[PDB]
């Protein structure tokens, strides 16, 4: 459980698994939807579905290959697998098809089929997926007028006006051998993946990717999108959280976990050690909730979701949601600490290891291109295990105490009151 | 207790207006920004534009009033001078 990176120009890393059947090979880019303007949103997502399109997974398929591909804010993913004893082949596809040669995938019919159904798949996204079209809209209040602020399948009016040169002019600034990581993972031995290349000789295009002119920034702010005939109400907030590669990263994970996740109709899920349940459950004034931890290269986000059918008491819902965040810098006993702790080991120790080897290509090729290495799993629980409730209090007093918030809300939100009434319950008065 | 005859008006999550959809409202936050940050361009632009809007519906019946006024009191003083104590005696009777 261990994994290794050699440089040639080309960097590769590879956690082996002997006791794995299949294997994934693939190149991860350090470009994403926040590497674009709001011009040509959506040329990566176009980019992805060119790669999965009929004729190229027809061409791998009579291998024996399948595809996968992955858009981000801060990285995309272009994978291929096989069994253990095809590698070789996959290595061959991925060069031919994809690095090399692309005048076939950029065709004047195989273009047009592939707008039309990506087209088709942003427009039903923003007519009934809900919880995940509020947060997006969260990114875009919180940092308007900077790179983090835009969407990653792209807007259904940028979309349109795209054409082939928008591909190509993104593919020489970003595709480049200084931008990207090889990988490999399920039953590869490093070795091998390193000898099939150098055999191959295998570079992309050189580097010298541009800078980005702006830098992220926090602003708080709200956007209310309201919708008196959808049946439900949906809500998200939060504040500026810890960016990737800082001191506090994990301190910022674990106090989400001290407030959880919650399903109204689960039976077990009402049982939680959580003192915001003896609250809600008396006049049941959600049905879900989740708290997350979110953290980029240049900044993060920490707040939670809601869906409810309580349209007339949305005030006491996040009313006391809020007052259980204060006691993070007052009142956090002993007990709240040790129980997220061991939960949230349980949490990424799942993460981590799944059984997916395209999972595992995804996040070892994210990782490496920041730090230039991978934290093992190991060392990650030996700093959960040194918190203390004085990390937690200070982290809280800085991040959290009488500071600004983002809202996004969508559906029967009459109810939600006005900003500033919800921004003076991020301090107590009574403290 | 018992319900009431109902109103024109309801509270919060049921107001009783038409229902809405199609509008999106967008705010930023008053400590990102900062206060007393125009207000000449206010009392010269907009209390100037709003008083020569209505003023000359106060005005009119300001100067129609006060010349009333004024044409009595003339008129009393000279009934109560020597000049005029011959009207006096006319109007009084």
């Amino acid at each position: 459980a261990e994994v290794t990176q050699l440089s040639n120009g080309i960097v590769v890393a590879t956690e082996h698994n002997p006791s794995a059947h299949t294997a994934s090979v693939g190149v991860v880019f350090g470009s994403g939807a926040a590497n674009e303007n709001p011009y040509n949103n959506g040329v990566s997502n176009l980019w992805k579905n060119i790669f999965l399109s009929k004729e190229n997974s027809a061409v791998a398929a009579k291998e024996g290959l399948a595809l996968s591909s992955n858009i981000s804010r801060d990285f995309q993913s272009y994978i291929v697998s096989s069994l253990p004893g095809s590698t070789d082949k996959s290595l061959d596809f991925l060069n031919q098809s994809f690095i090399q040669q692309k005048a076939n995938l950029l065709s004047s019919s195989n273009f047009e089929a592939t707008k039309k159904s990506v087209l088709k798949q942003v427009q039903d996204f923003e007519e009934n997926d809900h919880p995940n079209r509020v947060l997006e809209h969260l990114h875009s209040t919180a940092f308007q007028n900077t790179p983090l602020s835009l969407p990653t399948r792209g807007t259904l009016e940028s979309l349109e006006n795209l054409v082939v040169a928008d591909l190509e002019s993104f593919a020489n600034n970003h595709f480049l051998n200084s931008n990207a990581v090889v990988v490999g993972t399920g039953n590869i031995k490093h070795e091998d993946l390193v000898n099939s290349i150098e055999s191959k000789n295998l570079s992309l295009q050189t580097g010298t990717k541009p800078v980005l002119k702006k830098k992220a920034a926090f602003l708080g702010s709200e956007v209310r999108l309201r919708d008196d005939t959808l049946p439900k109400a949906w809500i998200s907030l939060a504040v500026e959280g810890e960016p990737v590669n800082s001191p506090n990263y994990f301190v910022a994970k674990l106090a989400a976990q001290i407030f959880g996740s919650y399903n109204a109709f689960e039976p077990a899920s009402r049982l939680q050690g959580i003192k915001l349940l003896d609250n809600i459950q008396e006049y049941q004034l959600c049905d879900n909730f989740n708290h997350f931890s979110l953290s980029y290269k240049d900044s993060g986000l920490w707040g939670f979701s809601t869906a409810t059918r309580n349209v007339t008491m949305i005030d006491d819902l996040i009313h006391f949601t809020l007052k259980q965040w204060n006691r993070l810098t007052i009142s956090v006993t002993d007990t709240e600490v040790e129980r997220a702790k061991s939960l949230l080991k349980l949490q990424l120790g799942q993460l981590y290891e799944s059984g997916n080897p395209v999972n595992d290509a995804n996040l070892l090729g994210a990782e490496v291109l920041i730090k230039g290495s991978k934290l093992s799993l190991g060392e990650a629980f030996k700093k959960i295990d040194a918190i203390t409730v004085k990390d937690v209090k200070a982290w809280a007093g800085k991040r959290l105490w009488d500071q600004d918030i983002a809202i996004a809300g969508t559906g029967q939100i009459e109810g939600l009151l006005d900003y500033m009434r919800i921004r003076s319950d991020m301090s107590m008065m009574r403290w | 207790g018992p319900p009431s005859g109902k109103t024109y008006m309801g509270w919060w999550g049921h107001m009783g207006g038409p229902k809405q959809k199609g509008i999106t409202s967008y705010a930023v936050s008053p400590y990102a920004q900062k206060p007393l940050q125009g207000i000449f361009h206010n009392a010269v632009f907009n209390s100037f534009r709003r008083f020569k809007s209505q003023f000359l519906y106060v005005l009119i019946p300001a100067g129609i009033y006060w010349y009333w006024w004024k044409n009595g009191n003339e008129y009393n003083e000279f009934l109560y001078s020597k000049a005029g104590r011959e009207e006096l005696e006319r109007v009084n009777v």
